[PDB]
């Protein structure tokens, strides 16, 4: 899925 | 205020130690000179000052969630996807970033290196150690300590915390303003330089328009899709459609200040480390009230402005609650605190 | 020979007598009201400063004060701790709750006893020193915003305004909130109007005995008197009425109901507390008689930013005779606290 | 520190 | 480049169609296995499902967006997980103006566009979805219950693995693709295209497969050093032009709705989807696969990589060689041309 | 994640 | 045992290794009281003299106003003008603020709980600094070298008073309210000079009871914040603990003496007269679980939080994913000593 | 100000 990190959306499997 | 910095160009400042000691006062001062009109400014601290004695004891630092930057696009229009990778120490990152596969290509002048960046950013996706909660400032440093800037932003007490960015060649950051159109401060502790692109806040809307023109699906999906920080646009496209912008290269030991509603983007030349945070002044409050936020998910950064309106605009509180507080922001105007300089 | 006992007097002006604020101050002083140091004025029933009070729930109180008190045996010190801004509706919510509501009682003496008994317990919050007015612009009678007093010269000359002195202040009170023994800045006049809510109880020492209170206070707070020449102007000192009885300080007490005015006269020490949730508006003002008071007023010497009004313009404009004498530190004039304001000549 | 208002010394942290 | 490694297509009768394993043996007697890829057209009278009207509400739990990086005909594909969605939502995206199939006149134009715009506008592929669209009673080529010796793993050891012994649904859109790979353990593969646009396949004959991986090793050295079987990660895309340049033989074929596709042991294949479609796939085995499984080179850089035990297969089918193999001195060399021993009836 | 379509 | 506060008198050789000696006193059950006293070798001196610190500045001295009755009190710390150590000493030894006359401790304690709301004193708390000399390698609060350092080693984050030393200049009637350390850490306190500091300790095993009691007596406070005692504003008399059955012990700390607080040990106290203490937090492996389970203040964003990720992954790999998933359900037995103490058992 | 010794 995705997380809203500071540098933008972070894609983690 | 429209007389100061009419061209809206990026200004570079050289404070003395005496001037340097008071952070908020110098921000108000640079705004009294119209720096904010550019959306971006550079502060060079006096040679004597140092946040840290040396950077040779930082190898044990951990990057919990490095991201690989996969970029897809063409003709100056790109979309960057940050894929979470395994944790690693600064030492490991430094080894990879200096490897022949990821290292900074050979160039003579900056224009050549920029050319290579826009030509090759799609290929050989690099690794960026971004969004690391931490600091490299020694405990005793009280001047410009990104960890504890102690601006009015602290009235919400994420945002006022320090972050570290370990960069390698052609790692990049997409076009964006700060969350809640806040200020940002960036210090390059060591290593290769970091190049920046900026659009004067006065012209921010035009960028948004152009962006919505190039990614219509994203704009239908979200009002403020640039908040996703996945959109990359080359200077040649900006200039192709008449959009005012400027460029600046930040060297190690230099500060960069971004102002409310100032769109910026850029890329790292090679192995480096920067530290950064968000901050505010009184002038930001109106920007915070009028900020257009991301709609499509739950964990988008949102700050309640009620506390700031109570403390600094009591007379307008009622008006603001009723939705009747339609006031126009003048981007050239400096922060209230700047009166002593104007 | 007028009000020789210096007891608090109440006045019921007709609307005709209400038209000129300064004139009616001259009149009540022609009757000896100033000897008590505190007076009450009941305006005519038809008069209203504000048509309605239901549209102020979102008014912001910038600096609520949590009133912490320490002491024993009728002697106390009050520390005001600043809190974050809150709306009037949040303040009223807290005030009417069980934690802070007014306790049920039979007679006023019961609530007074409970106030002095529980003063140090469960500190209340006081929405004090709020800049603003609840007066509507069209109200020409007794408008705390524009009283047309000679004090208005201060702004006209210096161009500097003094919040709460030259301008209006609002107070949102709850049960057990109190104001400490004090006189007005520069020993000016005070006007207080209770807009709505529960009553406000006052204690008043006649100016002719002010010094005695001072003496007593210095005896009971010796260190504070060493630190400052007028430590009562810090507005931190609370002294129960029974202490005044025990030491022979004359006083009287008066309760102000909603819709009523209280006037404090120069150098009249007063104190008191609020029965419950209420709102009052207040400011300072002056008359000719005040000038002399303001010339000899003993101010707080331990703070640089205490209220200081320059008297030179008042003396120059109303006392041409002694500008030379006083300006040379030779005006030894004594003050007769008995004498009414000069403007009372038309009534006396 | 301390700030002196018409209601007295106000203590702010 | 080889006439005898050429992709064959078959048109069985219903009578021939009823026994799956036998007909696989038959196509191996016709040489089909030599191309590494065979196409089987089922009889007109055969339908695996009365209607696909009741799938629009179906869920794709882990859709992936296929970001592709590379140039000059060599590419690496990163599969990024996306929010779950239904086949209705996925269909909306698939026929959208942004992701819809481009206009073309002949297949060759669509292939040109595929290799031209591979790295642009990454599509979502609803791959690896557990499920079958067959009706449970259908006994003809039911991917859900193919009944072949692979079942030894589930029958003999009771081990469940998604996709290999269980059916897998793939919902494709334009430009979605699969990298150059052979099945896990070098097994057989069955793929049926239920409905929608076509899927195009590239095939390299097993006889040349080693050459391919050799070439791959050369063009992704850093990847090869980490793992010798890095192709197992299914992240490497190689263009037809690049195969011709380095003299690797290959064939291509287009699979339409209602058609079957079979991959044979050690047959490297890749491909892409023409548009919105749905496929069902699983793995299977014959006797001839056993040796393939014994010598399969696997990925050693992942915890969850598929490693099947070949002990039981050897004990049941190669007893005379079992103890020697468990000893580890078995150096039999495979001949990719040989049909499966279950073609005794034939040949 | 390890899935058959490939590394996720 | 009895869970009473214990005092220890190490040899210089035992004293040299801090973590080891902490582990030893825990092997003796010292951690069950929640508080332990360490008396150092007489030879050992942290600082050669205390005459060159007179002009040290106390930036934010606090006047402690206390309201309450019947053994239940709330404390409010009001900031005052900065002053030097000299000015503070002059105020503290003056008649208005000096220690009343007393014969035995019980009388002085009586006078404290009787006069707690009167004559609010000034407390020079939370002063960044150390009084150890530069080369003292034994029990140096500035550099204790425990696993707590891991956070700063991985991110460089420092929390003042937790990872760094704090100085406290006390006078008569200044007090610290019932509380546990941030994140339920260990505490080390050293009295450099001056009059004694009295302490109350509740055993960790009985911690929950105290909370219940507090929550019952301050219902509104407990509604606003889950861990309202972490504001460190609640004072409760020994009589009130006895009335409601809370077991507790007391102890007085003298100049040159060490006090150690243990994870989840609620403690409170008051100063006898003018003095100076230095303290900071530290950790052991036993602390890791305590940090994972600590109930933190929920009403303020500025409160102290430490990420346990580093601790759990480095010292509890086995549960990490599980813990990261939120599925770890370890029950802390407050009776058990630290792992590192194995060598003594 | 959030301080160790309490809310200041
Ligand atoms: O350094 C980076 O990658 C991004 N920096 C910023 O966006 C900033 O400092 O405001
Ligand atoms: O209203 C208060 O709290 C105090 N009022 C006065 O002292 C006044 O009106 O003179
Ligand atoms: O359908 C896909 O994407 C891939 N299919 C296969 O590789 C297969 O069926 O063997
Ligand atoms: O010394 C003080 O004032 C308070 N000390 C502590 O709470 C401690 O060391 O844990
Ligand atoms: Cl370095
Ligand atoms: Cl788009
Ligand atoms: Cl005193
Ligand atoms: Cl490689
Ligand atoms: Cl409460
Ligand atoms: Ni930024
Ligand atoms: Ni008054
Ligand atoms: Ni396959
Ligand atoms: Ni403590
Ligand atoms: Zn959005
Ligand atoms: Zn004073
Ligand atoms: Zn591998
Ligand atoms: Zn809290």
């Amino acid at each position: 899925x995705v997380y809203n990190t500071k540098s933008g959306w972070r894609w983690y499997t | 205020s429209e007389t100061l910095n009419p061209s809206a160009r990026i200004m570079t400042f050289y404070p003395t130690m005496e001037e340097f000691r008071n952070f908020s006062r110098y921000i108000a001062y640079i705004e009294s000179q119209g720096a904010h009109r550019a959306g971006l400014a550079k502060v060079v601290p006096p040679k004597e000052w140092k946040p840290r004695a040396s950077y040779d004891d930082i190898d044990d630092l951990v990057i919990p969630a490095p991201i690989q930057q996969l970029v897809t696009g063409q003709s100056g229009l790109f979309t960057q996807y940050n894929i979470q990778k395994k944790a690693m120490t600064v030492r490991e990152f430094r080894k990879i970033a200096n490897s022949d596969k990821y290292c900074t290509p050979r160039y003579s002048e900056f224009e050549e290196l920029e050319r290579k960046y826009w030509k090759n950013l799609t290929f050989n996706p690099p690794i960026y150690g971004a969004d690391v909660n931490g600091t490299l400032y020694e405990k005793h440093v009280d001047e410009w300590n990104i960890g504890r800037l102690r601006t009015i932003l602290d009235l919400v007490e994420g945002v006022n915390t320090p972050y570290l960015y370990f960069g390698m060649w052609k790692t990049s950051f997409a076009w964006h303003t700060e969350d809640m159109d806040l200020y940002s401060i960036n210090y390059l502790h060591f290593g290769e330089p970091k190049s920046w692109y900026s659009v004067p806040p006065e012209h921010g809307k035009r960028l948004e328009r152009l962006a919505k023109g190039f990614f219509p699906g994203s704009a239908q999906s979200c009002e403020a899709f640039l908040r996703h920080k996945m959109t990359l646009i080359s200077p040649l496209m900006l200039k192709k459609y008449g959009i005012p912008f400027d460029k600046v290269t930040q060297e190690a030991g230099e500060f960069m200040i971004t102002f409310p509603y100032g769109y910026h983007a850029g890329f790292n030349h090679g192995f480096n480390c920067a530290e950064s945070t968000n901050f505010a002044t009184r002038r930001w409050i109106e920007y915070g009230k009028q900020a257009v936020l991301c709609s499509c998910r739950k964990d988008m950064v949102k700050i309640s402005m009620d506390v700031f309106v109570r403390k600094f605009q009591p007379e307008r509180y009622k008006l603001w609650k009723a939705g009747k507080d339609n006031t126009v922001i003048d981007h050239t105007l400096p922060t209230p605190e700047a009166a002593e300089f104007l």
